[PDB]
């Protein structure tokens, strides 16, 4: 049913729009997404509120539904234009001058973490690519033969905001369950795409900013089956980072590099164990199960995002209802009662 | 201190104490 899905996509947009309005002006500490949980269904199937799932699966379903709703309402894809990009898959043969190139759209960047230690290192893996040789040599359709070809992936279009997924999950067949990797990994606060873009490789080989600033760090802490999700996010202020976990919004000291390592960089550490009523001291190697999952990078109010191509009522009432009840249970009110009665 | 199976017993008991 295309009509049902069109309303499904639009209904998500309305529910999501409400969430932006509330967090902008609701005077309560946090908001309970009643409609968001009811409206959204993961790949059509309803979302179980007591079931852990991959955020990307929710992320992929969400970004698609909003794009469909925008298209259904005549607007362009807000997130695809700002967050989505396009890979430039290149096939260069060594024995023949034939070159094959194609474009692949995407939403987030997936980088290998087991064989890499820093976000830079996993990023030349795209630039360097893979070499097909021997029986695996790429079969050139024009040459009708197998020839060595360097298959590399390069970013063609640079979105204003860059999404990177930190691949720390896979499946273990011996355990017959999903497993998490807490490998130590690195990433800088300011990141440069230019050497890794199509233009940069062409510039180096010899034939619009490219710098990005990290603003969001999604962190997982727990098992692959379960665990917890929370974010560390920068505030665009005229004169910072914050700790976002569930309904709690607080400050953070992760601007320091040591706290950067302890929380998001993850990895091994030789932990100290305290036990036996502080009489037995022991050293055990420990895994930082708290580590980054998805990163957001920002390049250094757009009318084109408002231009066509193809409620504040719930906000106000929940403000009024709360601040009415907040005064009822205020300690100065109870003291007003005591003075009023005992006077 | 002054005896093998007791080692596990004491360790298991040392977490059981209040």
């Amino acid at each position: 049913k295309t009509e049902d899905r069109k309303e499904y996509n639009i209904g998500v947009l309305r529910h999501l729009q409400v969430i932006f309005g509330h967090l902008a002006a609701s005077r309560l500490q946090y908001y309970v997404p009643r409609g968001f949980w009811k409206q959204f269904r993961l790949w059509g199937e309803p979302v179980n509120l007591r079931e852990q799932h991959d955020a990307l699966e929710f992320f992929n379903s969400l970004v698609d539904s909003l794009d469909e709703a925008l298209k259904a309402l005549g607007h362009p894809a807000m997130l695809s234009k700002v967050l989505g990009g396009s890979f430039a898959d290149q096939k260069i043969c060594q024995g023949c001058p034939h070159r094959y190139e194609c474009e692949e759209s995407f939403t987030t960047l997936n980088v290998d973490i087991r064989n890499h230690q820093n976000l830079l290192d996993s990023l030349e893996q795209y630039v360097k690519g893979d070499l097909l040789e021997g029986a695996n040599a790429y079969h050139c359709e024009k040459c009708n033969k197998k020839v060595d070809t360097v298959k590399r992936l390069l970013i063609k279009k640079l979105p204003p905001v860059l999404a990177i997924q930190l691949k720390r999950f896979d499946y273990d067949w011996e355990r017959e369950c999903a497993i998490k990797f807490n490998d130590y990994f690195e990433f800088p606060r300011e990141l440069d795409m230019e050497p890794y873009t199509v233009a940069g490789v062409a510039k180096l080989e010899g034939d619009g900013s490219t710098k990005y600033r990290l603003v969001g760090v999604l962190v997982h802490s727990g098992q692959a089956s379960g665990g917890h999700y929370y974010s560390y996010i920068i505030q665009r202020n005229g004169g910072r980072w914050y700790k976002f976990d569930d309904g709690d919004v607080t400050e953070c000291k992760m601007d320091d590099d040591e706290e950067m390592k302890n929380q998001c960089f993850g990895g091994e550490y030789m932990g100290e164990v305290f036990d036996h009523m502080m009489k037995r001291m022991s050293y055990r190697r420990q895994k930082r199960w708290w580590n980054a999952y998805i990163l957001f990078y920002e390049r250094m109010q757009d009318d084109e995002l408002i231009r066509y191509i193809s409620i504040e009522r719930s906000v106000r009432k929940q403000n009024v209802q709360f601040m009415h009840n907040r005064m009822q249970y205020s300690m100065e009110y109870f003291q007003f009662m005591k003075k009023l009665l005992t006077c | 201190e002054r005896s093998h199976s007791a080692r596990m017993t004491l360790a298991k008991a040392c977490e059981l104490c209040p």
